[PDB]
């Protein structure tokens, strides 16, 4: 595909800009549906039966998500009648606002599409456009941080790490593990929103970079654990060392800068007399680490995936941000712990 | 807003703003109180200082307080059936 | 009344159907693209509807730059359609 | 030929809107009625 | 309210007497003669066709799918007669807030009449043949919307009564000179047989012939009019009947003279030939009331 | 000429309706900026009062008088 | 007789009963003709003739017409009768009993609801407006404008450029 | 709420027809001051409860204008009025010939005055009645906002985080 | 209050109608049209009663984006009928 693929990709970039730079309620409504028209062609790409099934499952869940969001916009005319994105002014519209944004994100009750959508994506270039897409509903949630009830956000954040922590244990597909770490990390996202809206934006920065480092290192084609197994000996051994720095960082480990969200999310919550919730956060986070525990053994060990066919010609992929971003993803906890102020 | 629109105008969002020609809002006078009450951050986080001016503004759009009142008159008008009822028009 | 004008037309239309029945005694996916183009052009026409309706009061220097712009992209969409459209 | 007729319509339309501006007892008829209707409503409230 | 009944029964007579004029004008265009054995000059045949087709002629059901086949004539005959309501014949029957919006909508809702009849038959060859006929009706309504929006942009609002006032001395044929040619072709959309051709058979084309008169009168207001004269409504109506019927003969002219376009090439007439021309005129008609002052 | 004379007469021979699609739409953009006649249309458009007039309380003010015919205010008299 | 909007609103929900029920896409397609056409009348009663006729031009003059094509493309020929279908009639009978049983409580004006809002009279306060304006008024006399909302014109144009390009790449 | 009394509305009103008033826009030129006094009252004070005595002067002056037409040139005025009702909704077209018969009769009197431009917002300097600032709707002044911190910020602690 | 007790009820009925299935995938997209139709009426009543004048353009824009989804999602439905015989919810491959 020539220029038209870049134009479609630029309209997702432009689509989230309408969401970011906004004041009107129908303006963000357009911004969400600008993405809906633009992700689907990249979802298809290679003319697959899996791609047709994934896109239809992606659309029918996210089209209903937007129409539930528009109901919250119309109730904002029923009561008050002000079309400025600041507060919902309703105990009813706030319910239909948070649950609609939960549909677009990987939050607890509306998570079922996430693993099956990720499987149907043809290439690693399309796999980024779900992790980057989650910036759009998060940007609205930052704007309407008050007037939203704790009983139907924090319950959806706690359950998502529970179902995320058990949702990747019986899975071997590399796309499916990344799809359930998405559900796992979204619980750490929305838990901060009541206890200071700050650090939610920084949690995005850590997550989006760390997820993009994975798929750019998955440019050497691998879909399963057994296909990423034949990489230690048949392919380059230095590549297994750099993926190890990204696998272990996604779980809660302090020498790596993937502990930098788990630094402040617990810290800000403990300030507001809540200890029983951050305990439940950190223990369930070990189940998220446990996926990468068995996935590190694919790279650290021999595991016998030799294969008679040996590659002599050197691999030439895109690798656009595959060098600059993992250096920041591995070490930033010693570099910038004062970056909380710089981001938000 | 996550990112502000500086040196550019794309608002026209709030009620009782710049009219298309000169056409007024149905609740124009009530927001002349509401916007003037809550232009600062004092009654934005607490929302207690402008409670008097919000209840009358909520009454403008819904008309629920008049709806309960007019129903009470209509029920008592129906109570006058086979009693001391009079109709001037 | 508008309802009085509508119902009288429909009731006499159904009355002719009563005369018509009671009185006697004895695949191809290419055509889908047409419907796609039609529906997408309707909305651009729907946005170009208030032209002899809003131009009476509003400023002309602001409108003309935007009014032509909708018809331009309505032709730019057709410019993309020209490069391999179909046999139909 | 069309634009010369449109400018003739401009002379008519300004005269049409002038009749709207000139009439203010038309606006007075509204506010006189609103007081009289409310007084009948108040008498209905006193009776019921 | 007797006026509605005075716009159904004499209107259905005009549809009935159309079959004679379609046979007589096309007849004289083909050197043959019209009906003569029936009456004095064959004038007793439209009532003779009504007794033949309705009373004794039965219907052998192909499948009869419960709700449909009986629902499709309601969408055909009913929607064709509702189009007569907002027409600015001196003083119209309950004048609409917006005239042409009701005119364009009920014509675009008339597409269902051929759609539901496609569902009425169980056979696949009927519905594929039906959708091909829908494809012609669906496409030319885009041009029907564009040409209307460029004619009104010259003068008048959506009200049909204001379209009479603009044609006080000059017709809208001359300022909209390429659009006058364009609108005449785009009116051949509702299975007019001149560009391309696909309950009982009788009442189904009674709605289709009614739409031909409907477009003939719609051309006689948007492009014709001459004057209004509020003092005498008679002088307008006599003059209107001549203007409308001269355009009615022209629809019997294109059908007589010209063969079928080939369905594909008829779809190549639109998008490739018509739509680049109409949108360029639509661009041109935006600039005209701004270039020279004329925004009523 | 390399394409001015070459790629114009070919367009007249091969699909001349495409000439009309660029020329008439082209004149629709260029001519409104060039013509010194667009200024008159904006003047009457603002002059036409759809809403009711409002009276302002004057305390030492110029270019304002009574509702009767007097040399005051805007009141456009462009070509009668 | 006295009510105008409330009688039409019942027929509006009655159309949606055929959407909660699944009586095959053909009979469900007839729902958008019934509920859509009546849906115009609900908009038209409060005013704004332009906005009421938008459903006639787009939903009834495009949307369901294109949806008429796809019913012929997939799941075509014959629609199965809803009387013979199991649970489809069960969803239909439970759907109407959520509305028709409620109307009996709306009688005598006020009614109890799941939400805090009551029914009311809906006859004198049905219009909710006095005189308001005069010439080119009724809120939707000058409804849509290219002026002031210049930004919204561009973004709508962007999405309609996307639509033509994207569907071509899908098929 | 406290509305006006039952005997507050002025007697002798709405005697003229809807189009009979629309036939003569000379009412905009002669008897214009009392109309402008009521107009200025409404924009200053939005309530009809206060500006009703000014409206009594409007209804009184309106009858004074129409009685002059009742006394003199009744024949060309009624002929113009029958012409204005005979037409549909044009209201000014197809009646210009009988508009020539009008004004010509009125030219003998001082009543004839026709503007060929419009009103274009006329100012009333003679108006006093009541002062404009008197709080039209406002009851509370609204509590004072957060005080703006004046002065340049200085680094003192240098990061109040866990380290450095 | 009066009308809003029906059009909100019609929205909740269509909300059930989307998520309930009898194997037909065409009926879900048909209900998505109804969902936007119910959102159209609910927005129209709020803007027309409280004379906004500016907000009247917003449901017209909403009508455009109603048809944006209810065509591009409809085009994907055709692609299911290209790969498989007839469109069914039961006919799936993803795990």
């Amino acid at each position: 595909n020539p220029i038209i693929f870049i134009i479609i990709l630029l309209t997702i970039m432009l689509g989230t800009i309408i969401v970011m730079i906004s004041s009107h309620w129908l303006l963000v409504w357009i911004g969400f549906e600008m993405n809906m028209l633009a992700i689907i062609p990249i979802m298809m790409k290679n003319h697959n039966p899996r791609a047709t099934e994934a896109s239809t499952k992606y659309f029918l869940t996210q089209s209903t998500a937007s129409m539930l969001l528009m109901m919250a916009v119309i109730i904002n005319l029923m009561f008050s009648g002000q079309w400025t994105v600041m507060k919902l002014f309703n105990p009813m519209a706030s319910m239909l606002m948070t649950m609609a944004l939960a549909m677009k994100l990987g939050m607890a009750p509306f998570h079922f599409w996430v693993p099956e959508v990720t499987q149907g994506i043809p290439l690693s270039s399309g796999l980024i456009l779900l992790t980057w897409q989650k910036l759009a509903p998060m940007s609205v949630l930052y704007q309407i941080f008050p007037s939203i009830n704790l009983n139907l956000i924090l319950t959806l954040s706690v359950l998502s790490i529970l179902i995320g922590g058990w949702g990747g244990l019986n899975q071997t597909q590399l796309r499916k593990i990344m799809a359930y770490s998405s559900i796992a990390h979204m619980g750490w996202m929305t838990a901060v929103l009541p206890y200071n809206p700050t650090m939610t934006l920084l949690n995005l920065i850590i997550y989006i970079i760390m997820t993009s480092t994975m798929f750019t290192m998955f440019m050497a084609n691998s879909t399963t654990t057994t296909l990423s197994l034949s990489h230690t000996w048949n392919k380059t051994p230095i590549m297994t060392v750099l993926i190890l720095a990204t696998l272990l960082s996604m779980g809660g480990l302090p020498p790596l800068s993937g502990f930098m969200p788990k630094w402040m999310i617990i810290q800000e919550m403990t300030k507001n007399n809540s200890i029983i919730l951050p305990t439940f956060m950190a223990i369930t986070a070990l189940l998220n680490l446990y996926f990468y525990m068995r996935l590190t053994y694919s790279t650290t060990l021999t595991m016998f995936p030799s294969t008679n066919n040996m590659k002599m010609k050197w691999q030439f992929p895109l690798m656009k941000k595959m060098t600059f971003l993992p250096t920041m993803v591995v070490l930033s906890t010693m570099m910038l712990p004062l970056t909380p102020m710089l981001s938000v | 807003q996550k990112r502000l629109g500086v040196d550019l105008d794309r608002w026209m969002t709030i009620q009782s703003a710049e009219q298309p020609h000169g056409i007024p809002s149905r609740c124009h006078a009530f927001e002349k109180e509401w916007i003037e009450c809550a232009h600062g951050i004092g009654s934005i986080r607490a929302e207690k200082e402008c409670k008097i001016e919000f209840e009358d503004f909520r009454e403008c759009l819904l008309r629920q307080k008049t709806m309960k009142r007019l129903h009470a008159i209509r029920r008592q008008r129906e109570k006058l059936i086979k009693e001391g009822k009079y109709t001037p028009p | 009344n508008l309802m009085l004008a509508l119902l009288t037309n429909f009731t006499l239309a159904t009355l002719l159907v009563i005369i018509a029945f009671w009185l006697p005694q004895l695949f191809s996916m290419k055509f889908f693209l047409v419907a796609i183009t039609f529906l997408l052009f309707d909305l651009e026409i729907a946005l170009l509807l208030p032209l002899p309706w809003a131009s009476q009061t509003a400023n002309l220097n602001t409108m003309l730059t935007m009014a032509l712009f909708l018809i331009i992209l309505l032709a730019v969409s057709l410019a993309y359609e020209w490069t391999q459209k179909g046999l139909e | 030929s069309m634009m010369k007729w449109n400018r003739e319509r401009r002379r008519l339309q300004i005269e049409d809107f002038e009749a709207r501006i000139a009439l203010m007892p038309l606006l007075q008829a509204e506010k006189d009625r609103r007081v009289l209707q409310m007084l009948r409503e108040n008498l209905e409230e006193e009776a019921t | 309210m007797i006026n509605i009944l005075m716009l159904i029964i004499p209107i259905l007579l005009a549809v009935a007497f159309l079959t004679l004029v379609e046979r007589k004008v096309l007849g004289y265009m083909q050197l043959r003669k019209g009906p003569n054995v029936v009456g004095p000059y064959g004038l007793l045949q439209p009532i003779a066709d009504a007794i033949k087709l309705f009373i004794k002629e039965p219907l052998r059901p192909a499948t009869s799918s419960a709700s449909m086949f009986i629902l499709a004539p309601i969408m055909a005959l009913g929607l064709a007669l509702t189009m007569w309501i907002p027409l600015p014949m001196p003083y119209p029957l309950i004048n609409m807030n917006l005239g042409v919006l009701f005119m364009l909508a009920m014509s675009s809702l008339a597409v269902y009449s051929i759609l539901w009849s496609g569902w009425a038959s169980n056979s696949k060859y009927a519905l594929i043949g039906a959708l091909r006929a829908v494809a012609q009706t669906i496409s030319y309504e885009v041009t029907l919307a564009i040409i209307l929006l460029s004619v009104l942009l010259m003068s008048g609002s959506f009200t049909l009564s204001t379209l009479i006032t603009t044609q006080e001395q000059m017709w809208l044929i001359l300022p909209a000179w390429p659009l006058a040619m364009m609108w005449f072709i785009s009116t051949l959309a509702e299975t007019n047989r001149a560009p391309f051709d696909l309950g009982p058979f009788a009442l189904f084309f009674m709605a289709e012939y009614a739409n031909i008169i409907m477009m003939n009168i719609f051309t006689a207001i948007l492009f014709l009019g001459t004057s209004h004269n509020p003092h005498m409504p008679e002088l307008y109506t006599i003059n209107f009947t001549i203007k409308s019927l001269l355009l009615t003969m022209s629809f019997l002219w294109i059908r007589a003279s010209y063969p079928r376009f080939r369905y594909d090439q008829l779809m190549h007439l639109l998008w490739k030939n018509f739509l680049p021309l109409t949108l360029a005129l639509c661009m041109w008609h935006v600039s005209l009331p701004i270039l020279t002052s004329g925004i009523p | 000429a390399e394409r001015v004379a070459a790629f114009l007469k070919n367009v007249w021979a091969k699909e001349p309706v495409l000439v009309a699609s660029f020329a008439i739409a082209g004149l629709a953009v260029i001519l409104p900026t060039l013509s010194p006649y667009t200024k008159y249309s904006l003047m009457i458009n603002x002059x036409x009062x759809x809403x009711x007039x409002x009276x302002x309380x004057x305390x030492x003010x110029x270019x304002x008088x009574x509702x009767x015919x007097x040399x005051x205010x805007x009141x456009x008299x462009x070509x009668x | 007789m006295l009510y105008i909007v409330f009688i039409l609103s019942v027929i509006f929900v009655m159309g949606f009963v055929g959407f909660s029920s699944k009586p095959s896409p053909i009979y469900g397609g007839l729902g958008l003709i019934v509920s859509g056409g009546v849906g115009c009348g609900i908009v038209l009663n409060f005013g704004g003739s332009f906005l009421g006729l938008m459903v006639f031009l787009i939903y009834l003059g495009g949307m369901m017409v294109v949806f008429g094509y796809t019913t012929a493309m997939a799941t075509e020929q014959y629609p199965e009768i809803w009387l013979s279908n199991k649970a489809v009639l069960g969803a239909f009978v439970t759907g109407l009993l959520m509305e028709f049983f409620m109307v009996y409580y709306v009688l005598k004006d006020k009614e109890v609801e799941v939400v805090f809002e009551f029914n009311g009279l809906g006859d004198w306060v049905i219009y909710d407006t006095g005189d308001s304006g005069f010439f080119s008024e009724e809120a939707m006399g000058i409804a849509a404008l290219y002026s002031y909302g210049t930004w919204l014109v561009i973004v709508t144009g962007w999405s309609l450029l996307i639509g033509v390009v994207v569907i071509m790449e899908i098929t | 709420e406290l509305p006006s009394l039952e005997d507050l509305k002025v007697q002798e009103v709405k005697v003229s027809s809807s189009v009979l008033k629309a036939a003569a826009h000379h009412y905009g030129a002669q008897c214009d001051k009392p109309n402008k006094e009521f107009m200025l009252c409404r924009w200053e004070e939005k309530d009809p409860r206060r500006c009703l005595e000014e409206g009594k002067l409007v209804n009184q002056c309106a009858l004074e204008f129409f009685r002059q037409i009742k006394r003199h040139c009744a024949e060309p005025f009624t002929e113009y009025w029958t012409c204005i009702d005979y037409s549909g909704l044009q209201l000014f077209r197809r009646c210009r010939k009988q508009q020539a018969q009008f004004d010509e009769c009125v030219l003998d009197k001082l009543g004839w005055v026709r503007p060929d431009l419009g009103d274009l917002s006329k100012v009333t300097k003679v108006k006093t009645d009541r002062p404009l600032p008197e709080n039209p709707y406002h009851s509370r002044a609204r509590p004072e906002p957060n005080p703006e911190v004046e002065g340049d910020l200085k680094p003192a602690r240098h990061g109040s985080r866990l380290f450095f | 209050s009066m009308v809003y007790m029906n059009i909100m009820m019609a929205f909740t009925v269509s909300l059930v109608g989307l998520l309930m299935y009898r194997s037909h995938l065409m009926s879900s997209l048909l209900c998505l049209e109804g969902m936007m139709l119910s959102l159209f009426v609910m927005a129209a009543l709020t803007i027309l009663n409280s004379h906004f004048t500016l907000a009247s353009m917003m449901p017209i824009i909403l009508l455009v984006f109603a048809a944006c989804e209810a065509a591009l999602g409809l085009s994907l439905l055709v692609m299911v009928s290209n790969t498989y015989g007839t469109d069914y919810v039961q006919n799936l491959n993803l795990l």
